[PDB]
């Protein structure tokens, strides 16, 4: 039935390591990936609570959303002001924290999440004249969230026309008004701008 | 007695005859049909949980590890099931076309049957850990599954910026 | 109680040639 | 009488005829499994009388 | 109740009567345009050897040896007939039916029909089975359908598509081994990393001899490497013919699945393999005289977009002196030959596409439609010229497919319809094609795809709003 | 109350999933070649095969042979339906129809079992007094298994590995063996003069090649007058060529829908309506009342009645009711005897014309039923303002049907007089069911 894998684990890790042998270096490092990945999951599971089991995912916990908020509440106030390297700092940092968070938890908290943080860091690249990074964002955002959303595909198609590469422009926001009213009128207008 | 007996034995000799060719035809074709090259590769998780069990038996371990080699499992299980649901219609509708072989067909049957069964002794597996913990397994697994696949894309959407920006300081 | 379409075939062959087996050792029997 | 043959007259006149390379096709066709039946048939018959005429003696 | 004939007389006649009505028959039965190009590449004489020896067919040796068999039985029966109330005869020879012959016929008869009729069938069942409809071994199209993933275009297609069958009947033997690490260095090495950027990893991950130099033969063809090698090309020029079946194969599979984006995959794929361009290079290879300098000194020094045929060809006589300058560049009598192939390129460029109902004035929800789309053949039963590429063996009719799908779910709607010809240096067009119309209340919109094959850069993509009402 | 029966009867599997077209065609030719070898296969318990045979006028309408494996073949797979029908109708869910399916393959092989004890007890093989007391078991056990086969090969061609059902098919081979070895036949039948050969092709080359004169040798190849000849081959030839013509008279009515707009179609009612019903039905009758002619003549030698019903002599019917409808021989006994020809041409066609009228009654077709079945399927009449579909319809068929049955009864007659080979029913029987096979297998794969 089972292929028997000699294992061998250490006191005072809780960390499983394979000990030497499946005669082949490929199944060696596929096997040590997957321990590795069995290691972060026990030290997930301990720091979930002095119990082991993951609770149900239907419930969900508001500290870590307050949290986000309030992270991205005081960023985007502080990038009102005028200044963009807190600004983006913050972003980045709301961002890591968001993303950082367990995935037993439900995909859409964290994918909403991740689409409004990735869309305002790409406002601020955008007001910073940096191109390429604001539209690497404004596609992570697209593609976090693409319904519902207009902002991203928009500022996506404006980093692409001011940097040039008019195909990539004209297909983002053929793209966009296939899937698509402010958007719309946005999008109309971007697309006018050839 | 033998005009009475030379009918009766000629019946029972064809009878025979044609019982032990079935039996041997049935048991050829069982032989055939159960040593089909297996559809998805071997499963890797599995083998580290039940050598992780032979390790418990073998000596300490504790089990939280164990929960967590179960989830991981149940993930990699989730996965292959959603893969092959997907490739069910897919299939059906092509079979009828032609452009596939037979045996396909057959792989895909046991598949399913050896998933439906994989399925039923994990979730009992997990039924014997903790209190009521069956269904919240496979909820957890595909939870699980679909962010981390979720956040593989997005590092690798991520990981271009480098490029993009060399571009464009080169176009400049 | 279910068969294969080659178990009928193979058992018209094994009814065709079972009546020419008969003949013929209806034949050596009479022959001797 | 007549009144029949006038009406079944009138009913071929109404229909239409089969052209040229239809029927040469579907004769073709129909020869094709005619002869093949009967060779077939034709040639277990010429096999099967001598071997019979030697088994049944 | 019969008495054979033992004199020999009646069965000659019979025998030779017979086999005439046969051998006779059997003896009397077995007794468009191309594109103007006058250029030739290198390595002509491999691929035109691949060329001719694709098609052969004798059809002399089924045939042959029972001609001159009946001849001779007949030649046997003239010369035995020449040699010289009521009773029914046969004319069949005495020994047929003698006791010495008796039972070597009988256990000739039936050793024939015990193995001869059962081996006979199951070889011809064992032998119909195994090719599929697009004449593909069913075990290469079983192979390539697991490896189908949700959204994979250009690169990985062709990965999933060097896993066939013929591959193992192609290099079997000590032929994997010959020339595996001239091949696999030179692709590796000599192709930069906009070309493959993990395919790298992919071919360095699998590990069995005849699928890694099926991979690296395959991206030599679509690179245009020119391996030293002189026994390499004959089978890597073969390696591309075997890879357009493949991509036919993999094109029905990912239709059979229900999605897009392999389907415009599957498509360039087989634009890219029935030529010599890499997925993701410029289209602008497809003229005769052109490499990458040229093609690098033209559209620019860096750039991500790619000029087309079309944007190239519209420009002023500013390329005469952007292309054709001279040192090592092209030459006036090779940029003439350029031009003068360039403008016979089939393009077709729609006017109007309306759906229309036959018969009806507005259409009817759960109706037949029929879409019509009259464009015309401008270049930048009639039969169109063939295909332009000689860097295959085969040559091929240029196909066409049309097909139709929605925006809000990344789906096919109908299947395409594939065709062939034209209705006949341009002059108007028609193409039709019918389907059902949605079932329920509420206008439709739609875009269609002019996506074909054996060419590259001649796509149109035209937004269609269908309507339905009662 | 029939419910334990039902498991123990063998069944042939469902198949997996649809054939395809060319392993069809296979199954069909490969059961067709193991029908066909086994009934060219010799029984054991014969003793005595020389006596007038029992119930002659059937093989050919029953595909069956004298004296082999296939005495009885194919009499227990019809006689099953043609009980059960008629059961259901004097007096639903797939737990019935499966019990139903098994009280018919029950009652199948118990009429087979008992047909063949009648056979082989009436003393056809021989005085049962002196053929042996267990031979006679290893006969009836002999037959029954071959009925048995062919019930189970039946199954398995009607289950779905045949492209049709069985019938039609060992009804036809028969036709088209019986027709083509009566033109290359080996046998020679010496009448004296020296002997000749009985296969037309043979027969000629034979007189050409061996009678001093080409002449005479030619003028006996045509017009034998007592054998098959060349001229025969002719006619039966030109009785294909006119059948084949005629099958495609289709009279195309327009008919557009109106449930989804806009498509066209067609339905066609071809000039031989009912193809093969009314020569089948007709040679039904005619052999049923030949037979109860023969069995009324054997036993009550000398009477006003039986002389009046049917009288023979070495058998050929002559001067009786039987003989008027038994066919004209040949061209010299029809130009013998006119007021028999007349008869006989008179009744062919009205009784053939007169019961395909009354067979489209019952088949269901019949234009108050298929107008209501067209109507309910969606379709109207496609003509210009003209909507009525009842009306034309119903002044279409019935002219069809009447005029349908008396043109095959013609040809049939034409055929049986001209001097065709083979009866022109048989000729019929092979032409019809072959070309009906053909117009399938193109409609499904090719
Ligand atoms: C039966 C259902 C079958 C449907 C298919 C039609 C079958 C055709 C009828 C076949 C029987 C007709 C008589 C026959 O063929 O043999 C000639 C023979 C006559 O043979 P014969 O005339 O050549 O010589 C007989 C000479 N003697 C009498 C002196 C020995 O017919 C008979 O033997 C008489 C049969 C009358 C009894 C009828 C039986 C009714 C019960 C049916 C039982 C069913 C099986 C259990
Ligand atoms: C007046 C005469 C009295 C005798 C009565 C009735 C005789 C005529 C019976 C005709 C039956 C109708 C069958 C026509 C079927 C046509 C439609 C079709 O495609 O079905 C194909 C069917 C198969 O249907 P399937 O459903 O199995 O597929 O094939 C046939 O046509 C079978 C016909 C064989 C009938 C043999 C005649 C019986 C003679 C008994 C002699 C009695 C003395």
């Amino acid at each position: 039935t089972y292929t028997h894998y000699p294992l061998h684990l250490d006191p005072s890790s809780k960390a499983v390591s394979l000990a030497t042998t499946g005669q082949t270096p490929a199944q060696t490092e596929a096997v040590e990936a997957e321990l590795q990945q069995l290691n972060a999951l026990h030290r997930s599971l301990i720091s979930l609570d002095p119990p082991n089991v993951p609770p149900p995912p239907l419930p969900i916990n508001p500290k870590r959303s307050a949290q986000i908020t309030k992270l991205k509440e005081t960023a985007n106030t502080a990038y009102k002001r005028g200044n963009h390297g807190e600004a983006v700092r913050l972003y980045s940092y709301a961002i890591e924290m968001a993303a950082g968070r367990p995935g037993w938890e439900p995909v859409n908290l964290a994918r909403e999440e991740l689409s409004g943080l990735y869309a305002n860091r790409a406002q601020a690249h955008m007001a910073q004249q940096m191109w390429p990074e604001g539209w690497v964002d404004a596609k992570c955002s697209v593609e976090s969230k693409p319904v519902g959303n207009a902002k991203g595909w928009w500022r996506g198609g404006k980093c692409l026309v001011e940097m040039g590469r008019y195909d990539e422009a004209r297909a983002w926001i053929e793209q966009a008004l296939g899937i698509e009213s402010d958007g719309g009128k946005e999008l109309a207008a971007l697309l006018e701008e050839i | 007695w033998l005009t009475l007996v030379v009918p009766f034995a000629y019946l029972g000799v064809l009878i025979g005859c044609l019982a032990t060719f079935s039996s041997l035809y049935r048991r050829r074709k069982a032989a055939k049909a159960a040593s089909l090259e297996p559809w998805f590769p071997p499963h890797l998780q599995r083998d580290i949980y039940h050598s992780l069990l032979h390790l418990d038996q073998q000596q300490r371990v504790p089990e939280t590890v164990l929960k967590a080699a179960l989830l991981r499992r149940a993930a990699e299980d989730i996965k292959r099931v959603m893969a092959i649901r997907e490739q069910k219609q897919a299939l059906a509708l092509l079979l009828q076309r032609g452009s596939v072989g037979d045996e396909l067909w057959q792989r895909f049957l046991r598949a399913e049957k050896e998933m439906e069964d994989e399925v039923r002794d994990v979730v009992a597996e997990a039924n014997s850990y903790a209190p009521n913990w069956g269904q919240v397994i496979f909820q957890s697994a595909r939870e699980m599954d679909a962010n981390a696949t979720y956040r593989a894309r997005m590092e690798e959407y991520q990981a271009t910026v480098a490029e993009e920006r060399a571009w464009w300081d080169k176009k400049r | 109680l279910r068969v294969d379409p080659v178990v009928v075939l193979v058992l018209s062959l094994c009814f065709i040639f079972s009546v020419v087996g008969l003949h013929v050792i209806a034949k050596i029997t009479r022959k001797f | 009488p007549r009144d029949f043959l006038k009406d079944g007259m009138q009913f071929i006149h109404k229909c239409q005829k089969p052209d040229r390379k239809e029927f040469k096709k579907v004769c073709q066709a129909v020869a094709i499994g005619f002869v093949a039946m009967g060779a077939i048939g034709y040639i277990v018959k010429l096999v099967h009388i001598p071997i019979n005429n030697i088994l049944v003696a | 109740e019969y008495n054979y004939d033992e004199n020999g007389q009646f069965f000659p006649f019979f025998v030779l009567t017979l086999t005439g009505l046969v051998t006779l028959p059997l003896t009397y039965s077995l007794l468009a345009p191309r594109i103007k190009s006058d250029f030739k590449p290198q390595h002509d004489d491999i691929i035109q050897n691949q060329k001719r020896k694709r098609l052969r067919k004798e059809r002399r040796v089924k045939r042959a040896i029972a001609v001159v068999v009946g001849w001779a039985i007949i030649g046997y029966m003239v010369y035995l007939i020449i040699v010289t109330s009521y009773s029914i005869g046969i004319a069949l020879p005495k020994l047929i039916i003698e006791e010495g012959s008796g039972k070597y016929v009988l256990m000739l008869y039936a050793s024939l029909l015990g193995i001869l009729l059962p081996y006979i069938v199951g070889r011809w069942w064992y032998g119909s089975q195994r090719y599929t409809r697009e004449k593909v071994l069913a075990a290469s199209a079983g192979n390539m359908f697991r490896e189908y993933e949700g959204t994979m275009i250009g690169g990985p297609i062709v990965n999933a598509l060097s896993t066939g069958e013929e591959y193992k009947e192609m290099l079997s033997g000590p032929k994997a081994e010959e020339g595996l690490a001239k091949v696999e260095k030179k692709v590796l090495a000599l192709d930069e990393k906009i070309l493959s950027a993990k395919d790298r990893e992919v071919l360095r991950k699998i590990d069995n001899p005849v699928r890694r130099k099926a991979l690296a033969l395959l991206w030599a063809y679509l690179n245009r490497i020119d391996l030293e090698d002189p026994v390499l090309n004959e089978e890597k020029y073969e390696a591309g013919s075997i890879a357009l079946s493949l991509t036919e194969s993999f094109t029905a599979i990912a239709l059979a699945f229900g999605n897009l984006i392999p389907i415009i995959g599957a498509y360039r794929i087989s634009q890219c393999i029935v030529q010599a361009i890499s997925p993701g290079s410029s289209p602008l290879l497809q003229l005769p005289y052109f490499t990458p300098k040229v093609v690098e000194s033209v559209e620019g020094a860096d750039v991500k977009t790619h000029l087309s045929v079309q944007k190239y060809l519209d420009m002023p006589e500013e390329r005469r002196r952007s292309l054709t300058v001279g040192p090592g560049l092209l030459t006036e009598d090779q940029y003439n030959s350029a031009i003068a192939v360039a403008k016979q390129l089939p393009l077709f460029a729609i006017s109007k596409a309306f759906f229309k109902v036959a018969g009806e004035r507005v259409v009817t929800p759960s109706s037949l439609v029929q879409l019509v789309i009259k464009g015309r053949i401008i270049p930048p039963r009639v039969q169109p010229p063939l295909a332009h590429a000689p860097y295959l063996p085969r040559d091929h009719p240029p196909r066409w497919h049309i097909f139709l799908a929605d925006a809000k779910q990344g789906k096919i709607a109908v299947p395409p319809f594939t065709f062939t010809t034209f209705d006949k240096t341009f002059n108007m067009q028609t193409l039709r094609m019918q389907f059902q119309a949605p079932p329920q209340v509420g206008n439709f919109s739609f875009v269609l795809h002019m996506i074909s094959d054996s060419y590259m850069g001649f796509d149109v993509k035209q937004e269609i709003t269908l309507q339905v009402e009662d | 109350l029939i419910k334990p029966f039902t498991p123990l009867l063998p069944e042939v599997a469902a198949p997996e999933t649809k054939v395809p077209f060319n392993q069809k065609l296979m199954w069909t030719g490969l059961t067709l070649l193991i029908f066909l070898v086994m009934s060219q296969m010799p029984l054991y318990g014969i003793v005595s095969s020389d006596t007038s045979d029992p119930l002659y006028w059937l093989r050919m309408m029953l595909a069956s042979n004298r004296g082999t494996l296939m005495e009885l073949g194919i009499t227990p797979i019809i006689s099953s339906g043609m009980v059960f029908q008629l059961l259901a109708g004097t007096h639903d869910l797939k737990t019935d129809r499966e019990l139903y399916q098994t009280a018919q393959k029950l009652f199948a092989i118990i009429l087979s079992f008992g047909q063949a004890c009648v056979h082989v007890l009436t003393g056809l093989y021989g005085q049962p007094s002196d053929l042996g007391a267990g031979i006679c078991v290893l006969l009836i056990v002999q037959l029954v298994v071959a009925g048995l086969v062919v019930i189970l090969l039946d199954e398995l061609l009607q289950k779905g590995y045949g492209l049709g059902s069985g019938i039609s098919l060992f009804i036809a081979t028969n036709i088209c063996e019986s027709i083509v070895w009566k033109a290359f036949s080996p046998t020679t039948i010496n009448t004296g003069r020296g002997p000749e050969f009985e296969g037309a092709i043979i027969a000629l080359f034979h007189l050409l090649l061996t009678w001093p004169d080409k002449q005479r040798a030619l003028r006996e190849a045509f017009y034998r007058q007592s054998l098959p000849n060349i001229m025969n081959l002719l006619a039966t030839l030109l009785v294909f060529a006119a059948v084949i013509y005629l099958q495609g008279f289709r009279v195309e009515i327009p008919v557009k829908s109106a449930r989804q707009r806009g498509v066209r179609g067609s339905y066609p009612v071809r000039l031989f309506y009912t193809s093969n019903m009314p020569i089948m039905l007709q040679s039904a009758l005619c052999s049923n009342v030949f037979l109860i002619s023969q069995m009324l003549y054997s036993r009550f030698s000398d009477n006003l009645l039986v002389r009046l019903l049917g009288v023979w002599e070495p058998l050929h019917a002559a001067s009786g009711i039987a003989y008027y409808m038994s066919p004209p021989l040949n061209f010299k006994e029809a130009l013998l005897d006119p007021v028999h020809t007349v008869v006989y041409i008179t009744f062919m066609l009205v009784a053939c014309a007169l019961f395909s009228k009354t067979w489209i009654e019952v088949s269901g077709s019949s234009p108050r039923d298929v107008a209501k079945q067209l109507k309910d399927q969606g379709l109207v009449m496609a003509g210009h303002r003209e909507q009525s579909m009842y009306k034309e319809l119903k002044r279409v068929i019935p002219t069809a049907a009447a005029f349908g049955g008396a043109c095959i009864g013609a040809l049939s007659v034409a055929s049986d007089l001209l001097g065709a080979l083979g009866s022109g029913t048989g000729i019929l029987l092979a032409v019809t069911i072959i070309y009906g096979y053909f117009e399938m297998a193109a409609r499904e794969g090719d």
